[PDB]
RNA sequence: UGCUGUGAGGCAUGCUGGAGGUAUCAGAAGUGCGAAUGCUGACAUAAGUAACGAUAAAGCGGGUGAAAAGCCCGCUCGCCGGAAGACCAAGGGUUCCUGUCCAACGUUAAUCGGGGCAGGGUGAGUCGACCCCUAAGGCGAGGCCGAAAGGCGUAGUCGAUGGGAAACAGGUUAAUAUUCCUGUACUUGGUGUUACUGCGAAGGGGGGACGGAGAAGGCUAUGUUGGCCGGGCGACGGUUGUCCCGGUUUAAGCGUGUAGGCUGGUUUUCCAGGCAAAUCCGGAAAAUCAAGGCUGAGGCGUGAUGACGAGGCACUACGGUGCUGAAGCAACAAAUGCCCUGCUUCCAGGAAAAGCCUCUAAGCAUCAGGUAACAUCAAAUCGUACCCCAAACCGACACA
RNA sequence: UGGAGGACCGAACCGACUAAUGUUGAAAAAUUAGCGGAUGACUUGUGGCUGGGGGUGAAAGGCCAAUCAAACCGGGAGAU
RNA sequence: UAAGGUGAUAUGAACCGUUAUAACCGGCGAUUUCCGAAUGGGGAAACCCAGUGUGUUUCGACACACUAUCAUUAACUGAAUCCAUAGGUUAAUGAGGCGAACCGGGGGAACUGAAACAUCUAAGUACCCCGAGGAAAAGAAAUCAACCGAGAUUCCCCCAGUAGCGGCGAGCGAACGGGGAGCAGCCCAGAGCCUGAAUCAGUGUGUGUGUUAGUGGAAGCGUCUGGAAAGGCGCGCGAUACAGGGUGACAGCCCCGUACACAAAAAUGCACAUGCUGUGAGCUCGAUGAGUAGGGCGGGACACGUGGUAUCCUGUCUGA
């Protein structure tokens, strides 16, 4: 895998009740992630970047919602959340 | 810059690159942490990325 | 909008987290102290007996927390009633927070030491020993009388540890419940107790819990620091020679000279590169330090594991012949070494570059050499402080990041309060654009702060710069005391002094946190200045005293002034912190000019020349706060560089010294053990085992066997004259493994008769000594060769590779192998030793 | 408002307005409106009139609130229960959940909402799509035909509504879960090692592979009762008993092969029908034994010393968490569901192709490739919230 | 014994014979109370095909997007 | 070119720049996701699924390129079938789709008018399809004229609503000739003498003239009313500039421009002039477009409706 596509992938971490919940249960972290990101480019982003060990990666397409900007009606943009399971034996 | 970048190699060049993607790939990271007060570096990042492959591009082709 | 981030989620968890513990805190403070009008029986039958009760209580099993709300108390009205100190509610909070493995966050004159009383208390119940740290012998040998009537009144004795004291003595400073000390002399017995050649001959106890109470230095800036590594009379150092020797034969174009070649490498102009680089990357010319006259000639290449030792010796002498010229970098004159130094023109007769470099420098001109020296004992400081059970340590306003305190080692931060409504004045920060308007402005500042009453603080870096405010200062015209660094009683001295009114004091390099400050002068050191005190002196000088200080409150409290900002923001709010303590008015006021060293890490010229563009304007304005903004984030830039490379070297210490942990893992174990005949014979089957697969190859033919090989590694290094091809040829009923158990029985027969002419225990004790002979010997060299791989790595991994899990498994081979051959050696000193035969 | 001309009109001026207008004499018209069931915009009338959208129905106390018949909590009352309950497909696309607001929307008020604003939420090797394969049919290299555009169609290639590999139980979120966690699995490929070896198709054969109706045998889901376990002796006569209430649950997978259904089996020799070849199928002739094979619900064992389990004890920022947790069986009844794509029976005589098994041709034969075991790797991409007899889909509406 | 039938009774489902209401309706064809078929020439889901001087029609000039004795949209067209 | 900027609703924050790598404008380049002729196969457009060849790296995979169809040409192969052909494979070049009107061709209405309606008219109009260029078509007499002559085609005005055609109804409607815009003639059907001699096309260079940024560009003050002067009043000045727009009411002299005078590193329009390449001039002797002209049958176009109907085109049979 080229060093250079893994360098845009990972996008944004993203925290939120539901992530504090699932780092709590199951040492989950939630990123957001490029579009057209795929779970093996995923893996290796975070097996690099973050020089951590990674056991699987659980993405879904989040849909952007539909606004209303002064009677202007505009969508917002999907974009891709990733559940990234961190090792067990990594400890943090 | 762009002249002191062209005075620079192909490899040069490629470990330049790859340093400006890391820490556009760092400052990305920083300012979507909310915790990024010097907004404009990404953009001259962004720019300076640019440079380089169009350096490379007129270093590979002609 | 949107996005309720990750920094808002640090400020609101961690805020809530700290408020929801000192709620628990707070019902638990609650709970203790719900009412408390009189009190009786000072500790004679009933709260000394409490110590023996709750050590009775946990050995039916009770826990020593659940004593948390009881024991405390016994500490408190003690306080109360020896020395008169009621322990206030943020003490038993700091307390519990150094009971467990948290950061105690309280301003000084809080009672400091009466916090620590608390979890020494707790911590010394277990009978294993309190190890409470300070930077002096004097502050610990102070404190450790205080308490002394405090922990003797309830059953506790208190241990000092001196510089100088006997092993005997310091085996009662360790054993005692409470022992008091400093850092290094807890360290150096430590690696003293490791050079014992007996568990007898240590002097410390198993280390149960160690408050720092000052982890502003130690724990990030005295992290690292040895000092008592290996101390030499060098005595010889002539085999260097013999390695240096080999040089002149080769010639500096080729073939192992080389000023690092590089393909090409240079033009044929002076080709003394100093920027050394030390890299030969031609990969041909490397062949030439391997055979023909004899050392790493088995087939060992030079990029080996096990060859390091040599490799940071024979690069030195590279790096010393072709690089560091005779009579301009230095000179040997009547055989003394001196640097010439190029830029400035001197002559360094007392200097030297270390690392052996000064050793091959002696070692290539005819020149006394010292020894090639090898390391002993060392440890780094933070990671001994991770080596106790419980670890905590306490701090004033100057607390570090929680963040950065829980990735110390495990250190939780709570905002332990005051208890009293802080009315500190931090005035907003003043910039000028040079040195001497500034400096004008803070003596226009002093002189009107010197007219009503106002004590002023006035700190700086170092000795010069308090030189330089002072001699402005007396243009202006005050009495001043500056606080020198070296002097522990003087600082005490003056800063005890320093309240007063109308008295200013200058600062040199705060270690932290200061001596209290009494504002409005010291009524307890004014009674003590008293040859003959009366209880009629004493109420007058507090009168007096009371007058001083509510005229100080009136006046504002005490003033600081910061003449500039350091690269770490913890002393510059040590600097600032002095002001309002105890919930006192005071004041505190930073200043900086555009030349301080703090406009030294821009580096920007084009910013730099655009503060120029602003103006003057020295006083009535609105200049620009983005200056100001600049500085504090440049500051934050480069606290985190400081952070850096301060983590950096931390996971140096931490490979080191976990190589440490397992060679001293494995001393404890091989020494501790009862009947160590049992163990010398399973490391030697284990041993004869291993030596003789180096040479006869496990299910292999009649063809592949090495005998001579064997039989003369046998004889020099196990005292064995063994018939090998003749046990062999004689007998073809022999078959396999056989003469493995052969050789090996012949070696036990020759240590058996061996123990039974030279006795059982004496056997037992030769084997102990001998063991800690090759077992120190062998390890120092690994100490050797792991400094010299430390310090050597930078040609061995380059290309998509790490070094630290590169650096790590050339580390463990070298640490297999030194501990196969310290096995090998141990069983051959062992079968080597010439007792008289019948 | 005043004056004046026969009239279309004209002149002057008060007030508003705050930047353009134009004498005279000529010239050109998009040059004069009350009508056309004229066109557009605005506003009346009927008139504060009908109506407020199923006659399933409400009453009280407390809460918040500026204000409570409608919102929240509680106690009653009433309605549906082959539905007015639950899960989906199609369709819709944020209506889901939380905070907040009550201008507009809601046939009334609203503190409420499927409304405004902000935030969060949709996690898959096994579910579905994608993918392999075809039906009706569509396009269709060439080809044939046609003034031109184009029309039909071969090889082919698309096309589900059909055929093809595999996951269940428990727990959890405010919002997802066969997707996350715990436990126990299974499937298909790749690579490597080992052992054995005749492998190979765009061909041949089998199989996939199929109708209606009826019947009654074995079962199961499920229900009832008893036993057991826990709790109760009861506002008003009686209620220590043949009494009252609640619980009595456990899967996939692995092993065993049962009720049932189908069929004789094995070996040798021969024939060229299967476009060529075949050891496979088809056919023929012997010998031998008569019991061999395929299929198959359910039960049983295991999964499971687990989970679950009424309840209890500790906390509990009252929303929950930690630990514990008794019995956890038997009989009877019983499906439209399973054996069953079976059996009988009729005439109207009841899809294709691929995956799968086997046979060889060309070809390669110590290779390759196949078979069996073990180890390792991979299973990508998209959908997953929510409504689905409805206030969210189709009907202009929160529509009998 | 057997279980045949464009068999019988009757829910789902399909339909629409009578009456009342509704007629600016709850509804641009329905509701309520009854009514006919309900194993067949049945009904229904998904997809496909047939195009207007045409289709399709167990045939009423019925249906072909709330339009049909020649659909709808644009044009000749400002037909006359 | 520049002291100001980072497009707008639209502020804010973070920055950059001030004598020339801020920004802006122009020329030439770079990158240019996916769908779309869509072109690797498919498809419910912006999606799914590949094959082949390179070249990496731990061996988990990755990155890049090509792969549609048709036409012509070449090469290699190659049936029934012997040669051969058909076919197949590969390579090279060209094409494909979009576009408002104009243009040429292939088809071609009906309402309507005739006071009905069928010949006719509407009308070769609308519309459909094909094809191309900046224009297209046409074009150098097998033409007109009238015994005198003109000398290719196209377009404008008269001829002229004339001669005619016509259910001689409604309607349709020339030509000869004259005045004008513009003007240009050649090549093959074939040999020899002479050559590359005229002409044309590509190509490069130079000059000229533009285009795509740009530069300079005149001359006014006082007072009154007024929120504000550009207005009233008073006295001046420029003009090859009193075209226009803005500035707190109506400005020649406040600003931008305006008349005028200049300017291109690079690309490029058009002219020449020059060089190269392809191309051949002139002279002599020839030769003079056959299923064609014309005819019979049936239609159509000529203003001309078959009429006494010339002429042109041909579906069919013929035929100098
Ligand atoms: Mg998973
Ligand atoms: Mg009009
Ligand atoms: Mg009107
Ligand atoms: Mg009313
Ligand atoms: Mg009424
Ligand atoms: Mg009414
Ligand atoms: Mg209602
Ligand atoms: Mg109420
Ligand atoms: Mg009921
Ligand atoms: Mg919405
Ligand atoms: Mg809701
Ligand atoms: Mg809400
Ligand atoms: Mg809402
Ligand atoms: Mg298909
Ligand atoms: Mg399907
Ligand atoms: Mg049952
Ligand atoms: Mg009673
Ligand atoms: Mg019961
Ligand atoms: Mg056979
Ligand atoms: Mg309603
Ligand atoms: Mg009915
Ligand atoms: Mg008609
Ligand atoms: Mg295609
Ligand atoms: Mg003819």
């Amino acid at each position: 895998i080229r060093e250079e596509r893994l360098l845009k992938v990972l996008r944004a971490p993203h925290v939120s009740e539901k992530a504090s919940t699932a780092m709590e249960k199951s040492n989950t972290i939630v990123l957001k992630v490029a579009k057209d990101a795929t779970k093996a480019e995923i893996k290796a982003a975070v097996q690099k970047l973050f020089e951590v060990e990674v056991e699987v990666v659980n993405t879904l397409v989040v849909k952007g919602k539909v606004k209303r900007h002064g009677q202007r009606i505009g969508r917002r943009s999907d974009w891709k959340k990733a559940y990234v399971t961190l090792k067990e034996g990594q400890n943090l | 810059k762009a002249k002191e970048l062209r005075e620079k190699s192909v490899e040069e060049l490629n470990t330049e690159l790859l340093n400006l993607l890391r820490e556009q790939f760092n400052l990305r990271m920083q300012a979507a942490s909310g915790q990024l007060q010097q907004s404009h570096l990404l953009k001259q990042v962004r720019r300076d990325v640019a440079r380089v492959k169009t350096l490379l591009n007129e270093k590979a082709g002609a | 909008q949107g996005h309720m981030m990750l920094i808002k989620l640090l400020t609101k968890v961690f805020g809530c987290r700290n408020d929801r513990t000192l709620r628990r805190m707070r019902k638990v403070v609650n709970i203790i102290n719900a009412m408390e009008p009189e009190m009786e029986k000072l500790s004679d039958e009933e709260l000394k007996g409490k110590t023996a009760e709750f050590r009775a209580r946990l050995e039916k099993g009770e826990v020593l927390e659940n004593l948390i709300p009881e024991a405390f108390a016994v500490v408190r009205e003690a306080s109360k009633r020896v020395f008169g100190m009621r322990h206030f509610d943020v003490q038993l909070l700091g307390g519990m927070v150094l009971n467990e493995r948290c950061i105690a966050e309280m301003r000084t004159g809080e009672g400091k030491t009466l916090t620590a009383t608390l979890p020494a208390y707790l911590n010394a119940l277990t009978g294993k020993g309190v190890h409470v740290v300070t930077v002096n012998d004097y502050l610990a040998q102070r404190d450790a009388e205080n308490n002394r009537p405090l922990f003797e009144f309830l059953g506790l004795t208190v241990g000092i540890n001196l510089p100088g004291m006997p092993a005997p003595a310091k085996r009662e400073a360790y054993a005692a419940d409470i022992t008091y000390g400093t850092n290094n002399e807890y360290g150096f017995d430590y690696l003293r107790d490791n050079m014992a050649f007996s568990p007898e001959e240590r002097v410390q106890r198993k280390l149960h819990y160690a408050l720092v109470d000052e982890v502003d230095s130690i724990l990030i800036d005295e992290a690292r620091t040895p000092l008592i590594i290996s101390g030499p009379a060098e005595d010889s150092s002539e085999m260097y020679k013999r390695v240096n020797k080999i040089i002149p034969h080769l010639i500096r174009q080729e073939k192992e000279d080389s000023e690092t070649f590089q393909g090409e490498g240079h033009f044929s102009v002076d080709e003394k590169s100093r920027q050394v680089n030390l890299t030969e990357r031609g990969l041909v010319l490397i062949e030439e330090l391997l055979v023909k006259e004899g050392i790493m000639d088995e087939g060992e290449s030079l990029y080996s594991p096990a060859n390091i030792m040599l490799m940071h010796h024979v690069t030195a002498a590279l790096r010393a012949h072709a690089l560091f010229t005779r009579d301009v970098d230095y000179i040997v004159k009547d055989g003394e070494v001196i640097i010439v130094d190029e830029h400035t023109g001197r002559t360094m007769q007392g200097r030297r570059w270390s690392d052996g470099l000064h050793q091959a420098v002696e070692a290539k001109e005819g020149v006394q050499i010292q020894n090639e020296n090898q390391t002993l004992a060392s440890i780094t400081f933070q990671n001994y402080f991770r080596l106790y059970e419980k670890l905590a340590g306490m701090t004033g306003t100057a607390d570090t990041e929680a963040f950065e305190f829980s990735s110390i080692y495990k250190l939780d931060t709570v905002v332990v309060p005051t208890n009293r409504p802080m009315i500190r004045k931090d005035l907003p920060d003043l910039v000028y654009m040079t040195e001497a308007e500034k400096i004008q402005a803070i003596i226009e500042d002093i002189k009107e702060r010197t007219a009503k009453g106002q004590p002023v603080l006035v700190g700086t870096i170092s000795i010069e710069k308090s030189e330089l405010v002072s001699n402005e200062l007396t243009k202006a015209g005050i009495k001043h005391n500056v606080l020198n660094a070296k002097f522990h009683a003087n600082e005490a001295a003056i800063v005890a002094q320093a309240g007063y009114p109308a008295a200013v004091t200058i600062a040199t390099n705060m270690a932290g946190r200061g001596t209290d400050i009494v504002l409005g002068g010291s009524w307890q050191a004014e009674v003590a200045a008293l040859e003959n005190p009366t209880a009629e002196q004493i109420e007058k000088i507090k009168a007096d005293w009371q007058v001083r200080h509510d005229a100080v409150l009136e006046a504002g409290g005490l003033h600081i002034i910061g003449t500039e900002r350091h690269e770490s923001r913890r002393i510059d709010n040590q600097l600032r912190g002095r002001s309002g303590r105890q919930g006192d008015a005071g004041s505190s006021r930073f200043y900086l000019s555009m030349e301080d060293a703090l406009m030294r890490i821009f580096a920007s010229d084009r910013v730099s020349g655009m503060m120029r563009k602003l103006g003057m304007k020295p006083g009535e304005a609105i200049e620009h706060p983005w200056v100001t903004k600049a500085i504090a984030n440049a500051q934050r830039k480069v606290e985190s560089r400081n952070f850096d490379i301060r983590k950096q070297l931390l996971e140096y210490d931490d490979v080191a010294n976990d190589q440490r942990r397992a060679i001293y893992s494995q001393r404890n174990e091989l020494l501790d053990v009862s009947d160590v005949s049992e163990t010398i014979n399973s490391i030697r089957e284990d041993v004869f085992k291993a030596t003789i697969d180096a040479y006869i190859p496990p299910q292999s033919l009649e063809e592949m066997w090495d005998i001579p090989g064997l039989q003369e590694r046998l004889k020099n290094d196990f005292d064995l004259d063994l018939p090998i091809a003749e046990w062999l040829d004689k007998e073809p009923e022999l078959h396999e493994e056989t003469l493995r158990e052969r050789i090996l029985a012949q070696s036990i027969e020759v240590y058996q008769r061996k123990e039974e002419v030279v006795g059982a225990e004496m056997m037992r004790h030769f084997e102990k000594g001998v063991m800690l002979q090759t077992l120190d010997s062998l390890w120092k060299e690994h100490l050797a060769a792991m400094d010299y791989l430390r310090q050597g790595i930078h040609l061995r991994g380059y290309a998509q590779k790490d070094p630290k899990q590169e650096y790590k498994r050339e580390s463990f081979s070298m640490f297999a192998a030194m501990l196969e051959s310290l096995k090998y050696e141990v069983i051959s000193t062992l079968s080597k030793v010439q007792v008289r035969m019948p």
